Protein backbone atom coordinates (compact mmCIF):
# COMPACT_ATOMS: atom_id res chain seq x y z
CA UNK A 1 0.00 0.00 0.00
CA UNK A 2 3.07 1.98 0.28
CA UNK A 3 4.41 1.89 -2.81
CA UNK A 4 0.92 2.39 -4.81
CA UNK A 5 0.56 5.51 -2.53
CA UNK A 6 3.65 6.68 -3.02
CA UNK A 7 3.32 5.71 -6.94
CA UNK A 8 0.33 7.06 -7.44
CA UNK A 9 -0.22 11.15 -8.07
CA UNK A 10 -3.61 11.64 -5.44
CA UNK A 11 -3.72 14.92 -6.29
CA UNK A 12 -3.26 15.55 -9.75
CA UNK A 13 -6.99 15.21 -10.73
CA UNK A 14 -8.12 18.06 -8.24
CA UNK A 15 -4.95 20.31 -9.61
CA UNK A 16 -5.97 19.98 -13.07
CA UNK A 17 -10.13 20.72 -12.10
CA UNK A 18 -8.79 23.79 -10.23
CA UNK A 19 -6.41 25.27 -13.33
CA UNK A 20 -9.52 24.31 -15.75
CA UNK A 21 -12.19 25.61 -13.88
CA UNK A 22 -9.89 28.80 -13.32
CA UNK A 23 -8.94 28.83 -17.08
CA UNK A 24 -12.75 28.91 -17.80
CA UNK A 25 -13.53 31.69 -15.76
CA UNK A 26 -11.23 33.31 -17.66
CA UNK A 27 -12.04 32.54 -20.89
CA UNK A 28 -15.62 33.57 -20.36
CA UNK A 29 -14.07 37.08 -19.87
CA UNK A 30 -12.58 36.69 -23.20
CA UNK A 31 -16.39 35.73 -24.33
CA UNK A 32 -15.70 32.24 -24.82
CA UNK A 33 -18.01 29.88 -22.77
CA UNK A 34 -16.57 26.41 -22.38
CA UNK A 35 -19.42 23.77 -21.77
CA UNK A 36 -17.03 20.98 -21.57
CA UNK A 37 -13.52 21.44 -19.05
CA UNK A 38 -11.46 18.98 -21.01
CA UNK A 39 -11.77 21.03 -24.21
CA UNK A 40 -9.66 23.45 -23.13
CA UNK A 41 -6.40 21.84 -24.09
CA UNK A 42 -7.71 20.03 -26.92
CA UNK A 43 -8.65 23.49 -28.44
CA UNK A 44 -4.90 24.82 -28.29
CA UNK A 45 -4.25 21.37 -30.09
CA UNK A 46 -6.95 22.02 -32.79
CA UNK A 47 -4.92 22.30 -36.38
CA UNK A 48 -8.46 22.17 -38.92
CA UNK A 49 -11.12 24.53 -38.43
CA UNK B 1 -27.92 43.63 -56.04
CA UNK B 2 -27.88 41.62 -52.41
CA UNK B 3 -25.67 38.92 -50.40
CA UNK B 4 -25.39 37.63 -47.54
CA UNK B 5 -21.97 39.64 -45.92
CA UNK B 6 -19.08 38.30 -43.91
CA UNK B 7 -19.10 39.72 -40.79
CA UNK B 8 -16.70 42.61 -40.16
CA UNK B 9 -14.05 40.51 -38.07
CA UNK B 10 -13.75 37.06 -39.81
CA UNK B 11 -10.65 38.17 -42.52
CA UNK B 12 -8.62 39.43 -39.62
CA UNK B 13 -9.28 36.03 -37.77
CA UNK B 14 -8.69 33.82 -40.41
CA UNK B 15 -5.63 35.31 -40.83
CA UNK B 16 -4.23 35.15 -37.28
CA UNK B 17 -5.28 31.16 -37.22
CA UNK B 18 -3.18 30.71 -40.31
CA UNK B 19 -0.09 31.98 -38.57
CA UNK B 20 -0.67 29.85 -36.03
CA UNK B 21 -0.86 26.65 -38.60
CA UNK B 22 -4.66 26.50 -38.79
CA UNK B 23 -6.00 25.70 -41.73
CA UNK B 24 -10.04 27.05 -41.56
CA UNK B 25 -12.54 24.93 -44.07
CA UNK B 26 -16.20 26.45 -45.09
CA UNK B 27 -18.68 23.74 -44.98
CA UNK B 28 -22.24 25.58 -45.79
CA UNK B 29 -25.40 24.34 -47.76
CA UNK B 30 -25.43 27.41 -49.55
CA UNK B 31 -24.77 27.67 -53.60
CA UNK B 32 -21.09 26.86 -54.69
CA UNK B 33 -20.89 29.86 -56.55
CA UNK B 34 -21.55 32.00 -53.19
CA UNK B 35 -19.35 29.90 -51.10
CA UNK B 36 -16.39 30.53 -53.45
CA UNK B 37 -17.08 34.39 -53.62
CA UNK B 38 -17.03 34.52 -49.81
CA UNK B 39 -13.93 32.49 -49.45
CA UNK B 40 -12.05 35.19 -51.61
CA UNK B 41 -13.82 37.90 -50.02
CA UNK B 42 -12.63 36.78 -46.34
CA UNK B 43 -9.61 35.26 -47.59
CA UNK B 44 -9.85 31.55 -47.13
CA UNK B 45 -9.24 31.65 -51.46
CA UNK B 46 -6.99 34.19 -53.01
CA UNK B 47 -8.80 37.15 -55.28
CA UNK B 48 -7.89 35.25 -58.57
CA UNK B 49 -7.09 31.80 -57.56
CA UNK B 50 -8.00 28.62 -59.09
CA UNK B 51 -10.18 26.66 -56.92
CA UNK B 52 -11.49 23.98 -59.55
CA UNK B 53 -9.59 21.43 -57.28
CA UNK B 54 -10.23 23.00 -54.01
CA UNK B 55 -14.39 23.61 -53.51
CA UNK B 56 -16.44 20.65 -54.12
CA UNK B 57 -20.49 20.24 -53.85
CA UNK B 58 -21.12 17.56 -51.56
CA UNK B 59 -22.48 15.45 -54.44
CA UNK B 60 -18.94 15.84 -56.11
CA UNK B 61 -17.10 15.14 -53.08
CA UNK B 62 -19.06 11.90 -52.95
CA UNK B 63 -18.30 10.54 -56.59
CA UNK B 64 -14.41 10.65 -55.84
CA UNK B 65 -12.92 8.26 -55.78
CA UNK B 66 -13.21 6.36 -52.01
CA UNK B 67 -9.30 7.51 -52.05
CA UNK B 68 -9.17 11.02 -53.37
CA UNK B 69 -12.03 12.27 -50.90
CA UNK B 70 -9.69 11.81 -47.94
CA UNK B 71 -6.90 13.50 -49.79
CA UNK B 72 -9.48 16.37 -50.99
CA UNK B 73 -9.99 17.52 -47.44
CA UNK B 74 -6.45 18.12 -46.99
CA UNK B 75 -6.71 19.87 -50.00
CA UNK B 76 -10.14 21.46 -50.70
CA UNK B 77 -11.09 24.83 -48.81
CA UNK B 78 -14.46 25.05 -49.56
CA UNK B 79 -17.66 22.72 -49.77
CA UNK B 80 -21.24 23.52 -50.75
CA UNK B 81 -24.46 22.25 -51.25
CA UNK B 82 -23.83 20.36 -48.53
CA UNK B 83 -26.56 18.03 -46.11
CA UNK B 84 -26.01 17.76 -42.62
CA UNK B 85 -24.16 14.27 -42.91
CA UNK B 86 -21.32 15.77 -45.82
CA UNK B 87 -19.99 17.89 -42.61
CA UNK B 88 -19.71 15.40 -40.15
CA UNK B 89 -18.23 13.12 -43.01
CA UNK B 90 -15.87 15.86 -43.95
CA UNK B 91 -14.58 15.80 -40.33
CA UNK B 92 -14.27 12.43 -39.79
CA UNK B 93 -12.06 12.14 -43.18
CA UNK B 94 -9.89 15.06 -41.33
CA UNK B 95 -9.63 12.98 -38.18
CA UNK B 96 -8.56 9.62 -39.80
CA UNK B 97 -5.30 11.43 -40.72
CA UNK B 98 -5.56 12.24 -36.30
CA UNK B 99 -5.85 15.72 -36.78
CA UNK B 100 -7.64 17.66 -34.08
CA UNK B 101 -10.40 19.02 -35.74
CA UNK B 102 -12.52 21.91 -34.55
CA UNK B 103 -16.29 22.91 -36.11
CA UNK B 104 -17.92 26.10 -35.67
CA UNK B 105 -21.38 26.50 -36.91
CA UNK B 106 -24.87 28.11 -35.70
CA UNK B 107 -27.63 25.73 -37.41
CA UNK B 108 -29.04 22.54 -36.73
CA UNK B 109 -27.38 21.65 -39.37
CA UNK B 110 -24.26 21.78 -37.95
CA UNK B 111 -25.14 19.35 -35.16
CA UNK B 112 -24.17 16.37 -36.73
CA UNK B 113 -20.48 17.86 -37.57
CA UNK B 114 -20.44 19.96 -34.00
CA UNK B 115 -20.92 16.36 -32.39
CA UNK B 116 -18.28 14.83 -34.72
CA UNK B 117 -15.34 17.55 -34.05
CA UNK B 118 -13.14 17.38 -31.02
CA UNK B 119 -14.49 21.10 -30.17
CA UNK B 120 -17.41 22.08 -31.63
CA UNK B 121 -17.98 25.83 -31.65
CA UNK B 122 -21.48 27.38 -31.68
CA UNK B 123 -22.29 31.00 -31.94
CA UNK B 124 -23.54 32.66 -29.33
CA UNK B 125 -26.96 33.87 -31.50
CA UNK B 126 -27.14 30.80 -32.86
CA UNK B 127 -29.72 27.34 -32.42
CA UNK B 128 -29.97 25.78 -29.28
CA UNK B 129 -29.64 22.48 -30.85
CA UNK B 130 -25.88 23.91 -32.32
CA UNK B 131 -25.01 25.29 -28.44
CA UNK B 132 -26.10 22.26 -26.67
CA UNK B 133 -24.37 20.06 -29.13
CA UNK B 134 -21.04 22.05 -28.25
CA UNK B 135 -18.03 21.85 -26.40
CA UNK B 136 -18.39 25.89 -26.24
CA UNK B 137 -20.04 28.72 -27.23
CA UNK B 138 -18.60 32.29 -28.63
CA UNK B 139 -21.14 34.75 -26.43
CA UNK B 140 -20.40 37.75 -28.78
CA UNK B 141 -20.39 35.49 -32.40
CA UNK B 142 -17.11 37.50 -32.71
CA UNK B 143 -14.52 34.78 -34.76
CA UNK B 144 -11.39 35.89 -33.00
CA UNK B 145 -12.80 34.47 -29.87
CA UNK B 146 -11.60 31.39 -31.53
CA UNK B 147 -8.25 32.74 -31.46
CA UNK B 148 -8.06 33.88 -28.24
CA UNK B 149 -9.69 30.80 -26.80
CA UNK B 150 -6.66 28.96 -28.83
CA UNK B 151 -4.12 30.79 -27.78
CA UNK B 152 -5.63 30.50 -23.88
CA UNK B 153 -6.18 26.82 -24.81
CA UNK B 154 -2.31 26.38 -25.88
CA UNK B 155 -1.20 28.44 -22.50
CA UNK B 156 -3.30 26.37 -20.14
CA UNK B 157 -1.58 23.17 -21.58
CA UNK B 158 1.78 24.43 -21.52
CA UNK B 159 1.35 25.20 -17.90
CA UNK B 160 -0.47 21.62 -17.10
CA UNK B 161 2.06 20.06 -18.68
CA UNK B 162 4.58 21.78 -15.86
CA UNK B 163 2.87 20.39 -12.75
CA UNK B 164 1.91 17.40 -14.37
CA UNK B 165 6.03 16.66 -14.83
CA UNK B 166 6.27 18.06 -11.18
CA UNK B 167 3.36 15.86 -9.27
CA UNK B 168 4.47 12.85 -11.02
CA UNK B 169 8.22 13.40 -10.65
CA UNK B 170 7.69 13.53 -6.84
CA UNK B 171 5.99 10.05 -7.18
CA UNK B 172 9.11 8.75 -8.72
CA UNK B 173 11.17 10.03 -6.20
CA UNK B 174 9.05 8.47 -3.57
CA UNK B 175 8.60 5.03 -4.90
CA UNK B 176 12.80 4.70 -5.56
CA UNK B 177 12.27 5.58 -1.34
CA UNK B 178 9.74 3.03 -0.83
CA UNK B 179 11.68 0.23 -2.67
CA UNK B 180 15.15 1.08 -1.28
CA UNK B 181 14.64 0.77 2.08
CA UNK B 182 12.76 -2.53 0.79
CA UNK B 183 15.84 -3.99 -0.37
CA UNK B 184 18.01 -2.21 1.82
CA UNK B 185 17.07 -3.99 5.11
CA UNK B 186 16.25 -0.16 6.25
CA UNK B 187 13.38 0.41 8.56
CA UNK B 188 10.13 2.08 7.26
CA UNK B 189 11.81 5.56 6.48
CA UNK B 190 8.48 6.75 5.07
CA UNK B 191 5.13 6.19 5.83
CA UNK B 192 1.89 5.96 3.32
CA UNK B 193 0.55 8.42 5.67
CA UNK B 194 3.26 11.25 5.17
CA UNK B 195 2.96 11.22 1.13
CA UNK B 196 -0.82 11.37 0.77
CA UNK B 197 -0.06 14.63 2.90
CA UNK B 198 3.09 15.55 0.38
CA UNK B 199 0.92 14.69 -2.94
CA UNK B 200 -1.95 16.39 -1.88
CA UNK B 201 -0.79 19.52 0.36
CA UNK B 202 2.58 20.30 0.30
CA UNK B 203 2.98 19.46 -3.57
CA UNK B 204 -0.57 20.47 -3.89
CA UNK B 205 -0.12 24.18 -3.74
CA UNK B 206 2.79 24.31 -5.85
CA UNK B 207 1.34 22.19 -8.46
CA UNK B 208 -1.72 24.68 -8.31
CA UNK B 209 0.64 27.44 -8.42
CA UNK B 210 2.31 26.16 -11.59
CA UNK B 211 -0.81 26.44 -13.25
CA UNK B 212 -0.75 30.02 -13.35
CA UNK B 213 3.19 30.31 -15.08
CA UNK B 214 3.28 33.19 -17.22
CA UNK B 215 2.12 32.14 -20.91
CA UNK B 216 5.28 32.75 -24.13
CA UNK B 217 4.65 35.38 -26.38
CA UNK B 218 5.21 33.29 -29.45
CA UNK B 219 2.87 30.87 -28.44
CA UNK B 220 0.86 31.41 -31.28
CA UNK B 221 3.31 32.19 -33.63
CA UNK B 222 4.37 28.43 -33.37
CA UNK B 223 2.20 25.51 -35.14
CA UNK B 224 -0.26 22.94 -33.25
CA UNK B 225 0.95 20.84 -31.11
CA UNK B 226 1.03 17.10 -32.25
CA UNK B 227 -1.74 15.05 -30.25
CA UNK B 228 0.97 11.96 -29.99
CA UNK B 229 3.63 14.58 -28.03
CA UNK B 230 4.35 12.11 -25.00
CA UNK B 231 4.71 14.10 -21.49
CA UNK B 232 7.81 12.74 -20.60
CA UNK B 233 10.34 11.59 -23.16
CA UNK B 234 14.26 11.67 -24.10
CA UNK B 235 16.52 13.40 -22.00
CA UNK B 236 13.19 14.70 -20.11
CA UNK B 237 13.06 11.38 -19.01
CA UNK B 238 16.30 10.04 -18.16
CA UNK B 239 16.59 13.72 -16.43
CA UNK B 240 13.64 13.14 -14.11
CA UNK B 241 15.03 9.55 -14.10
CA UNK B 242 18.28 11.01 -11.98
CA UNK B 243 16.06 13.40 -10.23
CA UNK B 244 13.79 10.82 -8.49
CA UNK B 245 17.03 8.49 -7.86
CA UNK B 246 18.30 11.72 -6.14
CA UNK B 247 15.34 12.19 -3.82
CA UNK B 248 15.26 8.18 -3.14
CA UNK B 249 18.33 8.06 -1.37
CA UNK B 250 18.51 11.62 -0.24
CA UNK B 251 15.44 10.40 1.70
CA UNK B 252 16.18 6.68 2.96
CA UNK B 253 19.73 8.41 3.78
CA UNK B 254 18.50 11.30 5.72
CA UNK B 255 16.47 8.73 7.53
CA UNK B 256 19.56 6.47 7.94
CA UNK B 257 21.82 9.24 8.62
CA UNK B 258 19.87 10.19 12.17
CA UNK B 259 20.41 6.11 12.99
CA UNK B 260 24.33 6.62 12.28
CA UNK B 261 25.81 9.84 12.40
CA UNK B 262 23.50 11.60 14.83
CA UNK B 263 24.33 12.88 17.93
CA UNK B 264 20.74 11.52 19.22
CA UNK B 265 21.01 8.57 19.17
CA UNK B 266 23.98 6.19 17.43
CA UNK B 267 23.65 2.90 15.75
CA UNK B 268 26.19 0.28 13.93
CA UNK B 269 27.99 2.76 11.83
CA UNK B 270 28.56 -1.16 10.26
CA UNK B 271 25.08 -0.73 8.44
CA UNK B 272 24.08 -3.50 10.70
CA UNK B 273 21.06 -1.39 10.92
CA UNK B 274 19.72 -3.52 8.65
CA UNK B 275 18.32 -6.06 11.09
CA UNK B 276 16.94 -4.16 13.01
CA UNK B 277 14.71 -6.29 13.05
CA UNK B 278 16.28 -8.94 14.83
CA UNK B 279 16.32 -6.70 17.98
CA UNK B 280 13.29 -7.92 20.26
CA UNK B 281 14.01 -11.29 19.17
CA UNK B 282 17.83 -11.67 20.18
CA UNK B 283 18.64 -8.21 22.47
CA UNK B 284 22.10 -9.48 23.51
CA UNK B 285 23.37 -9.93 20.00
CA UNK B 286 24.32 -6.58 18.85
CA UNK B 287 22.16 -4.31 20.61
CA UNK B 288 22.64 -2.80 23.86
CA UNK B 289 19.80 -0.54 23.74
CA UNK B 290 15.57 0.02 23.55
CA UNK B 291 14.34 -1.63 20.61
CA UNK B 292 11.94 1.02 20.22
CA UNK B 293 14.81 3.44 19.08
CA UNK B 294 13.83 2.14 15.17
CA UNK B 295 10.39 3.13 15.65
CA UNK B 296 11.49 6.66 16.49
CA UNK B 297 9.70 9.52 14.82
CA UNK B 298 13.01 11.32 14.61
CA UNK B 299 14.11 9.65 11.67
CA UNK B 300 11.30 9.78 9.28
CA UNK B 301 10.99 13.35 10.24
CA UNK B 302 14.58 13.81 8.80
CA UNK B 303 13.40 11.78 5.52
CA UNK B 304 9.79 13.90 4.97
CA UNK B 305 11.82 17.23 5.69
CA UNK B 306 14.43 16.62 2.67
CA UNK B 307 11.32 15.12 0.57
CA UNK B 308 9.34 18.66 1.79
CA UNK B 309 12.40 20.64 0.76
CA UNK B 310 13.42 18.73 -2.58
CA UNK B 311 9.76 19.38 -3.99
CA UNK B 312 10.08 22.93 -3.04
CA UNK B 313 12.86 23.11 -5.10
CA UNK B 314 11.94 20.70 -7.88
CA UNK B 315 9.32 23.57 -7.85
CA UNK B 316 11.54 26.45 -9.18
CA UNK B 317 13.09 24.42 -11.24
CA UNK B 318 9.55 23.48 -12.94
CA UNK B 319 8.70 27.33 -13.99
CA UNK B 320 10.55 26.77 -17.20
CA UNK B 321 11.60 23.12 -18.62
CA UNK B 322 15.04 24.09 -20.24
CA UNK B 323 15.80 27.24 -18.66
CA UNK B 324 17.81 28.21 -15.96
CA UNK B 325 16.63 29.84 -13.09
CA UNK B 326 19.24 32.57 -13.47
CA UNK B 327 17.83 33.50 -17.15
CA UNK B 328 13.93 32.84 -15.73
CA UNK B 329 14.03 34.10 -11.95
CA UNK B 330 11.77 31.88 -9.32
CA UNK B 331 9.77 35.46 -8.81
CA UNK B 332 8.84 35.40 -12.29
CA UNK B 333 5.34 33.74 -10.89
CA UNK B 334 4.64 35.71 -7.44
CA UNK B 335 1.76 33.00 -6.73
CA UNK B 336 4.81 30.02 -6.98
CA UNK B 337 6.41 31.91 -4.02
CA UNK B 338 3.16 32.07 -2.10
CA UNK B 339 3.02 28.69 -2.43
CA UNK B 340 5.94 27.67 -1.27
CA UNK B 341 5.71 29.65 2.02
CA UNK B 342 2.47 28.17 2.62
CA UNK B 343 3.61 24.60 2.23
CA UNK B 344 6.47 24.97 4.76
CA UNK B 345 4.35 26.91 6.94
CA UNK B 346 2.28 23.80 6.83
CA UNK B 347 5.20 21.69 7.18
CA UNK B 348 6.21 23.46 10.47
CA UNK B 349 2.59 23.38 11.99
CA UNK B 350 2.12 19.32 11.32
CA UNK B 351 5.48 19.30 13.59
CA UNK B 352 4.96 21.24 16.17
CA UNK B 353 0.87 21.65 17.03
CA UNK B 354 0.79 18.51 18.83
CA UNK B 355 -2.10 17.00 17.75
CA UNK B 356 -0.53 16.06 14.49
CA UNK B 357 3.10 15.01 15.15
CA UNK B 358 1.05 12.49 16.72
CA UNK B 359 -0.67 11.47 13.85
CA UNK B 360 1.96 11.79 11.66
CA UNK B 361 3.94 9.86 13.61
CA UNK B 362 6.68 12.87 13.48
CA UNK B 363 8.69 15.24 15.70
CA UNK B 364 9.90 18.64 15.14
CA UNK B 365 14.07 18.88 14.53
CA UNK B 366 16.75 21.30 15.63
CA UNK B 367 19.03 23.93 13.58
CA UNK B 368 21.29 21.90 13.82
CA UNK B 369 19.01 19.35 12.00
CA UNK B 370 17.48 21.56 9.63
CA UNK B 371 21.19 22.59 8.46
CA UNK B 372 21.91 19.27 7.35
CA UNK B 373 18.22 18.71 5.25
CA UNK B 374 19.25 21.97 3.45
CA UNK B 375 22.43 20.38 2.54
CA UNK B 376 20.70 17.17 0.65
CA UNK B 377 17.60 18.77 -0.91
CA UNK B 378 19.27 22.62 -2.18
CA UNK B 379 21.91 20.72 -4.37
CA UNK B 380 18.56 18.95 -6.07
CA UNK B 381 18.53 22.20 -7.98
CA UNK B 382 21.87 22.91 -8.89
CA UNK B 383 21.87 19.00 -9.88
CA UNK B 384 18.83 19.68 -12.33
CA UNK B 385 20.04 23.09 -13.19
CA UNK B 386 23.32 21.33 -14.93
CA UNK B 387 21.31 19.24 -16.61
CA UNK B 388 19.10 21.55 -17.93
CA UNK B 389 23.00 23.23 -19.38
CA UNK B 390 23.03 19.91 -21.32
CA UNK B 391 20.27 20.39 -23.27
CA UNK B 392 20.39 23.54 -24.65
CA UNK B 393 23.93 23.44 -25.66
CA UNK B 394 24.98 19.47 -26.24
CA UNK B 395 21.21 18.82 -27.34
CA UNK B 396 19.43 20.48 -29.88
CA UNK B 397 17.60 22.93 -27.14
CA UNK C 1 42.57 57.53 18.38
CA UNK C 2 41.26 54.09 19.16
CA UNK C 3 37.88 55.04 18.35
CA UNK C 4 38.37 56.45 14.68
CA UNK C 5 41.01 53.80 13.81
CA UNK C 6 38.06 51.38 14.92
CA UNK C 7 35.65 53.49 12.06
CA UNK C 8 38.07 52.84 9.70
CA UNK C 9 38.34 48.93 10.04
CA UNK C 10 34.47 48.85 10.28
CA UNK C 11 33.95 51.57 6.99
CA UNK C 12 36.63 48.87 5.16
CA UNK C 13 34.15 45.96 6.10
CA UNK C 14 30.76 48.14 5.16
CA UNK C 15 32.71 49.48 1.42
CA UNK C 16 33.11 46.16 0.84
CA UNK C 17 29.83 44.51 2.14
CA UNK C 18 28.34 47.31 -0.29
CA UNK C 19 30.80 46.83 -3.33
CA UNK C 20 29.64 42.78 -3.12
CA UNK C 21 25.83 44.11 -2.64
CA UNK C 22 25.96 46.00 -5.85
CA UNK C 23 27.25 43.21 -8.02
CA UNK C 24 24.13 41.02 -6.82
CA UNK C 25 22.09 44.10 -7.74
CA UNK C 26 23.29 43.26 -11.22
CA UNK C 27 23.80 39.49 -12.22
CA UNK C 28 21.40 39.88 -15.16
CA UNK C 29 23.90 41.03 -17.52
CA UNK C 30 24.61 37.41 -17.51
CA UNK C 31 21.83 36.90 -19.84
CA UNK C 32 22.22 39.56 -23.03
CA UNK C 33 25.70 38.13 -24.93
CA UNK C 34 25.18 41.59 -27.31
CA UNK C 35 28.30 43.58 -28.00
CA UNK C 36 26.97 46.34 -25.64
CA UNK C 37 28.03 44.90 -22.86
CA UNK C 38 31.41 43.25 -23.20
CA UNK C 39 33.91 42.61 -19.68
CA UNK C 40 35.98 45.72 -20.51
CA UNK C 41 32.76 48.17 -20.34
CA UNK C 42 31.00 46.42 -17.41
CA UNK C 43 33.85 45.98 -15.17
CA UNK C 44 35.00 49.50 -15.47
CA UNK C 45 31.42 50.56 -14.54
CA UNK C 46 32.13 48.47 -11.13
CA UNK C 47 35.54 50.34 -10.84
CA UNK C 48 33.88 53.63 -10.97
CA UNK C 49 31.81 53.26 -8.19
CA UNK C 50 34.37 51.39 -6.25
CA UNK D 1 -24.22 5.15 -12.83
CA UNK D 2 -22.89 8.20 -12.80
CA UNK D 3 -20.95 7.44 -9.47
CA UNK D 4 -19.97 3.65 -10.69
CA UNK D 5 -18.38 5.54 -13.80
CA UNK D 6 -16.15 8.01 -10.98
CA UNK D 7 -14.86 4.62 -10.08
CA UNK D 8 -13.67 2.72 -13.20
CA UNK D 9 -10.37 4.36 -13.39
CA UNK D 10 -7.16 2.27 -13.12
CA UNK D 11 -5.33 4.08 -10.17
CA UNK D 12 -8.50 4.55 -8.81
CA UNK D 13 -9.42 1.96 -8.31
CA UNK D 14 -6.08 0.93 -7.02
CA UNK D 15 -5.86 3.10 -4.27
CA UNK D 16 -9.47 1.57 -3.31
CA UNK D 17 -7.32 -1.28 -3.38
CA UNK D 18 -5.09 -0.10 -1.13
CA UNK D 19 -7.42 1.83 1.20
CA UNK D 20 -9.17 -2.22 2.04
CA UNK D 21 -5.83 -3.84 2.73
CA UNK D 22 -5.11 -0.47 4.90
CA UNK D 23 -8.28 -1.16 6.65
CA UNK D 24 -7.59 -4.82 7.38
CA UNK D 25 -4.19 -4.28 8.53
CA UNK D 26 -5.54 -1.35 10.95
CA UNK D 27 -7.59 -4.11 13.03
CA UNK D 28 -3.98 -5.31 14.03
CA UNK D 29 -1.90 -2.94 15.91
CA UNK D 30 -1.31 -2.64 18.75
CA UNK D 31 -3.79 -0.52 21.24
CA UNK D 32 -1.71 2.52 22.28
CA UNK D 33 -2.14 3.99 19.10
CA UNK D 34 -5.31 2.93 17.38
CA UNK D 35 -7.13 6.06 17.54
CA UNK D 36 -4.39 7.73 14.68
CA UNK D 37 -4.19 4.29 12.68
CA UNK D 38 -7.17 4.53 10.71
CA UNK D 39 -6.05 7.71 9.53
CA UNK D 40 -4.90 5.89 6.45
CA UNK D 41 -8.13 4.11 5.06
CA UNK D 42 -10.39 6.90 6.18
CA UNK D 43 -7.72 9.76 4.23
CA UNK D 44 -7.52 7.71 1.24
CA UNK D 45 -11.25 7.00 1.36
CA UNK D 46 -12.44 10.61 1.66
CA UNK D 47 -10.13 11.68 -1.22
CA UNK D 48 -12.40 8.89 -3.75
CA UNK D 49 -15.24 9.97 -2.44
CA UNK D 50 -13.86 13.62 -2.71
C1 LIG E 1 4.97 7.43 -10.78
C2 LIG E 1 6.29 6.80 -10.39
C3 LIG E 1 6.95 5.78 -10.95
C4 LIG E 1 8.30 5.38 -10.39
C5 LIG E 1 6.61 4.92 -12.17
O1 LIG E 1 6.57 3.59 -12.05
O2 LIG E 1 6.69 5.68 -13.27
C6 LIG E 1 7.07 5.05 -14.55
C7 LIG E 1 5.96 5.15 -15.62
C8 LIG E 1 4.72 4.29 -15.50
C9 LIG E 1 6.25 6.07 -16.57
C10 LIG E 1 7.58 6.79 -16.28
C11 LIG E 1 8.18 6.00 -15.04
O3 LIG E 1 9.30 5.18 -15.47
C12 LIG E 1 10.45 4.98 -14.72
O4 LIG E 1 10.77 5.58 -13.70
C13 LIG E 1 11.28 3.86 -15.37
C14 LIG E 1 11.26 2.49 -14.68
C15 LIG E 1 12.03 2.37 -13.35
C16 LIG E 1 11.11 2.27 -12.12
C17 LIG E 1 11.73 1.42 -11.00
C18 LIG E 1 11.29 1.77 -9.57
C19 LIG E 1 12.48 1.91 -8.62
C20 LIG E 1 7.48 8.44 -16.09
C21 LIG E 1 6.37 8.88 -15.08
O5 LIG E 1 8.61 9.03 -15.30
C22 LIG E 1 9.94 9.16 -15.51
C23 LIG E 1 10.56 9.94 -14.43
O6 LIG E 1 10.58 8.67 -16.43
C24 LIG E 1 7.38 9.25 -17.46
C25 LIG E 1 6.20 9.02 -18.45
O7 LIG E 1 4.98 9.67 -17.96
C26 LIG E 1 4.47 10.79 -18.60
O8 LIG E 1 4.95 11.35 -19.59
C27 LIG E 1 3.20 11.24 -17.89
C28 LIG E 1 1.90 11.06 -18.70
C29 LIG E 1 0.70 11.51 -17.86
C30 LIG E 1 5.87 7.50 -18.90
O9 LIG E 1 7.06 6.90 -19.54
C31 LIG E 1 5.37 6.50 -17.77
O10 LIG E 1 4.87 5.41 -18.55
C32 LIG E 1 4.21 5.91 -19.62
O11 LIG E 1 3.37 5.30 -20.28
C33 LIG E 1 4.64 7.34 -19.90
C34 LIG E 1 5.01 7.59 -21.40
O12 LIG E 1 3.47 8.09 -19.62
NA1 LIG F 1 -17.84 17.51 -30.32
Amino acid sequence: VALAVAAIPEGLPAVITTCLALGTRRMAKKNAIVRSLPSVETLGCTSVI
Amino acid sequence: GMLDPPRKEVMGSIQLCRDAGIRVIMITGDNKGTAIAICRRIGIFGENEEVADRAYTGREFDDLPLAEQREACRRACCFARVEPSHKSKIVEYLQSYDEITAMTGDGVNDAPALKKAEIGIAMGSGTAVAKTASEMVLADDNFSTIVAAVEEGRAIYNNMKQFIRYLISSNVGEVVCIFLTAALGLPEALIPVQLLWVNLVTDGLPATALGFNPPDLDIMDRPPRSPKEPLISGWLFFRYMAIGGYVGAATVGAAAWWFMYAEDGPGVTYHQLTHFMQCTEDHPHFEGLDCEIFEAPEPMTMALSVLVTIEMCNALNSLSENQSLMRMPPWVNIWLLGSICLSMSLHFLILYVDPLPMIFKLKALDLTQWLMVLKISLPVIGLDEILKFIARNYLEG
Amino acid sequence: QQKLDEFGEQLSKVISLICVAVWLINIGHFNDPVHGGSWIRGAIYYFKIA
Amino acid sequence: ELVIEQFEDLLVRILLLAACISFVLAWFEEGEETITAFVEPFVILLILIA
